[PDB]
């Protein structure tokens, strides 16, 4: 699915991607933009304001763990539907997420990268995330 | 529905965006092609090419009714009506592919103005061109 | 947005409906969760089973809501208000789910009326319902 | 996925539909209904009323054809994907049809069966059908 060369220019820009806080700022702005994906955060607490989401550490804390996970498939890009397997049981067996919500988290991560790199987030450099967000919400949806 | 807050903020980025809405416009377009390949069946006589001059006019154009719809930002059916009838009659353009214009937008504006792209503009922006959208995907009068 | 003529539309299928509003409102509901079981999510505290008067309770609220929103076809988002601070404020509803019920209406509609569920009806009742649902799930003021 | 008594009842009722009529009242009430799905008929000739729409030939003929195709997912309920494998292909391939409107062309099939068959389409019976609507749009989704 992806080119050599368009596989290349994703892992080029993810070593630059502040893994700490990038996960945090794009699960934030999921919970300000469309905000009916705050009910299945309730026990995070306080999620009143935008800014209070984006300064609640819990949400910072599972979106390293969220980015964690995309970092594997990105590892994996041949593969995607085994490693995100687990994590499709939990998204709908327990969780019951609807699966657009998969798509809608995967472009808020493509603006965040947008905003953090600017200029050299160039459009070829955009369709290659397009296609390893769309293989990400794929994975997941059961 | 927009509430008063999203008409503020996006009355003041879409004024940042100022007299680079063309060029933005243009940008926005080629994105939506490059990665959404599907969107150029609309577009079949034209030159899709990187640095075309017809899609840095057609960007030109889009750019331009954006900045009305703002500027009628509570009348938007009366002021959206022929681009509506072009858009839902004529070309009858199936209501996914404003989804994606409206992402591809999203992400040149975050790209080129981040200081201003903070999460409530951003929740703005997504509500406003969600509202165009559906205004230009509707057969009414 | 709703043409003129969908409002006529809408006024005249909704007003044959009459007083078995709340018996059709109630069907619906079952239908819902029968069909789309996730939905049930939502109703934690309900007896769900078949027949039950807390079900059959609830139709006639979601009902008697549609029926006002027919009269205010032109103004919804103020009659609609108290209505998207519940389910967009406090519930926080996915609008996935807005799409499910609506259908479960038209499909207890068809089954009752079929000589009104003419496919001109059918259009304009799928888009009163889809124009409802977006003012239930939008935070506005 | 169903339950023999589920795929019991779906046989029964599907044993009862006229094969002729309800494929084009399908196909004409999507086009109705949702009016940007005329792009892809563009050659059936007048549909620019719904009574026009309702009235066309091509569209009756057509919707013949649909209708056989599930009838023959109903067949073969399990290998779903094996049945559909060619028309995805022509879906996608050769016609670009966004997957979200086999969704509605399955639930517009759910309405006309209401419509027919009235009382007799109980809840337990429309529930299995969403099952099967389901199944017949995301195997012909590539
Ligand atoms: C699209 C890519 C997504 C990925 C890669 C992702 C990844 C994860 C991961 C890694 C976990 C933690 C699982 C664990 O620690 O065992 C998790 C949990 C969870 N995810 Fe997601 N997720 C995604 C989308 C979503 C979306 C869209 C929603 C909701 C709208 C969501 C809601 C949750 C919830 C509620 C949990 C449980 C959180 C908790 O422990 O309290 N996820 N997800
Ligand atoms: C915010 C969304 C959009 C806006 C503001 C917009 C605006 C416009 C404008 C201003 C025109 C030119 C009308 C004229 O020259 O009189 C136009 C034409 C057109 N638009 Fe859009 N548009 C939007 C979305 C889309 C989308 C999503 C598609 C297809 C994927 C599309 C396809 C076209 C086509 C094919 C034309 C005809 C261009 C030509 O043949 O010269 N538009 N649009
Ligand atoms: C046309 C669509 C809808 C209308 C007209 C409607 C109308 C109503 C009304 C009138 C109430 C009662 C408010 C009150 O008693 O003051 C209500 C409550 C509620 N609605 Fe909706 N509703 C719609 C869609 C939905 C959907 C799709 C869901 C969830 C899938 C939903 C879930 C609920 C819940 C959980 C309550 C609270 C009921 C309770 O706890 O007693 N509604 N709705
Ligand atoms: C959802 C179930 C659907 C099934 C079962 C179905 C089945 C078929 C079949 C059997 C054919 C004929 C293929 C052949 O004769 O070789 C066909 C052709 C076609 N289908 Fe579909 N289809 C479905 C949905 C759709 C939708 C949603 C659209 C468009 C919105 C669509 C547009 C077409 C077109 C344009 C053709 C070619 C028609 C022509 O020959 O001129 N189909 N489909």
């Amino acid at each position: 699915h992806l080119t050599p060369e368009e596989k290349s220019a994703v892992t080029a820009l993810w070593g630059k991607v502040n893994v700490d806080e990038v996960g945090g700022e794009a699960l934030g702005r999921l919970l300000v933009v469309y905000p009916w994906t705050q009910r299945f955060f309730e026990s995070f607490g306080d999620l009143s304001t935008p800014d209070a989401v984006m300064g609640n550490p819990k949400v910072k804390a599972h979106g390293k763990k969220v980015l964690g996970a995309f970092s594997d498939g990105l590892a994996h890009l041949d593969n995607l539907k085994g490693t995100f397997a687990t994590l499709s049981e939990l998204h709908c067996d327990k969780l019951h997420v609807d699966p657009e919500n998969f798509r809608l988290l995967g472009n808020v991560l493509v603006c965040v990268l947008a905003h953090h790199f600017g200029k050299e987030f160039t459009p070829p450099v955009q369709a290659a995330y397009q296609k390893v967000v769309a293989g990400v919400a794929n994975a997941l949806a059961h | 529905v927009l509430s008063p807050a999203d008409k503020t903020n996006v009355k003041a980025a879409w004024g940042k965006v100022g007299a680079h809405a063309g060029e933005y416009g243009a940008e926005a377009l080629e994105r939506m092609f490059l990665s959404f390949p599907t969107t150029k069946t609309y577009f079949p006589h034209f030159d899709l090419s990187h640095g075309s001059a017809q899609v840095k006019g057609h960007g030109k154009k889009v750019a331009d009714a954006l900045t009305n719809a703002v500027a009628h930002v509570d009348d938007m059916p009366n002021a959206l009506s022929a681009l509506s009838d072009l858009h839902a009659h004529k070309l009858r353009v199936d209501p996914v592919n404003f989804k994606l214009l409206s992402h591809c937008l999203l992400v040149t504006l975050a790209a080129h103005l981040p200081a201003e792209f903070t999460p409530a503009v951003h929740a703005s922006l997504d509500k406003f061109l969600a509202s165009v959208s559906t205004v230009l995907t509707s057969k009414y009068r």
